[PDB]
């Protein structure tokens, strides 16, 4: 078990801006804190790679 | 051309007609790339404005 006063942990979020050279992604929520999605076709290895963080 | 009036040699010297021309080439490419990683687009890059697109 632990008790911890308020001020004992910080925690600090930040949402990555998406850039203008990647394809529109929409904004997903988990727990409160807001995540990035971002979606990029590889043509190369003929594919869709898609990433999600914070 | 030119001769003296009343010559006994009445011959003619023909003048040419010859064009010339140039040419303008479009042969060189003028650019600027820059590149930035996702942590300096989020942290660093205040404003993309008149941080990246001006200069």
């Amino acid at each position: 078990a632990y008790l911890w006063h308020r001020t004992a942990f910080i925690l600090a979020y930040r949402t990555p801006v998406v850039p203008e050279g990647a394809k529109a992604g929409a904004s997903f929520s988990a727990n409160g804190v807001a995540l990035r999605w971002l979606a990029d076709y590889d043509y190369s290895q003929l594919g869709d790679r898609t990433l999600l963080d914070v | 051309n030119r001769r003296d009036l009343r010559d006994p040699d009445r011959t003619v010297i023909a003048s040419e007609l010859v064009e010339h021309s140039f040419g303008v080439t479009l042969d060189k490419h003028v650019y600027a790339a820059l590149k930035f990683t996702d942590e300096q687009r989020t942290l660093d890059i205040r404003d993309y404005t008149k941080q990246v697109l001006m200069p």
